[PDB]
């Protein structure tokens, strides 16, 4: 048989880069999961990856601040995955 | 390009852990005395529910989970059989710092901690199959900087 | 003008993930940076960008295993990328 | 689907770091009394300036590098007018462990220290554009377990 890494296959989707806040809008959610979610409802349908809908939630996230404190949020995916990774809605 | 068989109807499981309540890490951690409850948690709660039904997942939920309610929750789903599904999906909602999230009782549990109990190993019914961890947390106090660029 | 955050746009490709080894064959090179590289050299190319030839890196590396003390080799990148990257080589 | 600008002639620095005497580190670092000699590394530095060049970057070999010395390459780098360059490569070839990698002298480079030289702040000619880093290095001792899966 064949064999692969005991931690192969994983994607690990951070809502920030080390050492930094990410943000929750009480009346809406957070930024990262209701980018995620938005971005999973209109891009799977398409056949769209995970690496690309999470490529968006980068660009999304990115252009979001936080005029109190002039802060803005990075997500960060990091991955195992050895093939691409669709979830599709059919 | 190679695709991960994506066919079974679920999915497979969807986990959410999502914590709101943080009174006992205020009255029980030094540190955390002033450690807000996550108000409006629940949307996204709500809304990974609704996306990922959608996407065919059997939803998960678990409310107000302390460090070792979460263990327990993951030690269920590690020693469960996951060989009629084709992904295993596992959504955090919590506070955090560098490298962990909190439970609501303010206990710390390093993410690796977490991810690390659905290796091939120690799940071999997901051995081979995407295992995805979304972790909505902070990983520290500091307000990441902005920079100018041109717009697209 | 547009805001983005401080730590945006980085790809970090890592041999290994963490805790972990990972290997040089001294008459060949190591088997992160000569998939990587065969990879880059195949896909480019054809307009592959770097996410979907770091998926196959990863099955790729995956898939050779150190015989002497049965050991596998899990690389893993992580992104703040917000946009598809490719190499043109044109 | 958005894509990063990739049209400049060259792309940007392919800078390469390409560490194989360990002699320092063995006299140096008691821990270290038996790193060795990174044999065939060169065939890495080669296959990297064969691949980058193709892809039309301007490769910057170095090789044999201390901590000291990789944080003034760095330096010089992030000092450096990017403007008309479209991407930046940095790849590392070296000994490492959890969350480093090791000069020739065996000092420790976090590699955060490394790659956060180059951030939108610190590189205001790269804002906005890729900054790519492959780290070809042990991040510790544990040989990574197999796990038995049906063959594709
Ligand atoms: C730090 C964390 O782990 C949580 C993660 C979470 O709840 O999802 N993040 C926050 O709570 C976030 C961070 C801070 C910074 C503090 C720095 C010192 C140490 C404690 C954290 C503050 N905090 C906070 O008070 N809120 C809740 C209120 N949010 C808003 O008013 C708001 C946020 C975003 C937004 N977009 C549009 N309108 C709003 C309003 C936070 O979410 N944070
Ligand atoms: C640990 C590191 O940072 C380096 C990274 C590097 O040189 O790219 N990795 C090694 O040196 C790697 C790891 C070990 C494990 C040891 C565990 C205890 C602490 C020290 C490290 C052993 N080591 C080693 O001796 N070699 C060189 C010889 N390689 C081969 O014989 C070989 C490897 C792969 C292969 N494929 C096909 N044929 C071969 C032959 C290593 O690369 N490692």
């Amino acid at each position: 048989t064949r064999y692969i890494p005991d931690e192969a296959d994983f994607l690990l989707g951070m809502a920030t880069v080390n050492n930094c806040v990410s943000y929750r809008n009480p009346a809406e959610g957070t930024w990262y999961i209701q980018s995620l979610c938005q971005s999973l409802r209109e891009r799977c349908p398409r056949g769209d990856d995970i690496l690309t809908i999470l490529t968006e939630v980068n660009y999304e996230v990115s252009n979001k601040d936080d005029k109190k404190n002039m802060g803005k949020q990075m997500p960060q995916p990091t991955f195992t995955l050895r093939k691409k990774l669709v979830f599709p809605s059919d | 390009d190679k695709v991960y068989q994506m066919k079974s109807k679920p999915r497979g499981y969807c986990l959410i852990i999502n914590n709101h309540n943080f009174a006992k890490a205020r009255e029980k951690v030094p540190k955390l005395h002033s450690i807000r409850d996550r108000n409006g948690t629940h949307l996204d709660a709500g809304a990974l529910t609704t996306t990922f039904e959608e996407l065919h997942f059997e939803i998960k939920p678990h409310d107000d989970c302390t460090v070792e309610q979460i263990y327990e929750i993951l030690k269920i789903y590690q020693l469960m059989d996951h060989s009629n599904m084709d992904c295993f999906i596992c959504c955090i909602l919590s506070h955090g710092d560098k490298g962990i999230i909190y439970g609501t009782d303010g206990q710390e549990a390093p993410i690796y901690e977490l991810t690390s109990q659905f290796t091939g190993l120690k799940c071999p019914s997901l051995a081979g199959k995407p295992k995805v961890f979304f972790i909505q947390a902070c990983q520290g106090d500091n307000y990441q900087k902005g920079i100018p660029v041109e717009t697209d």
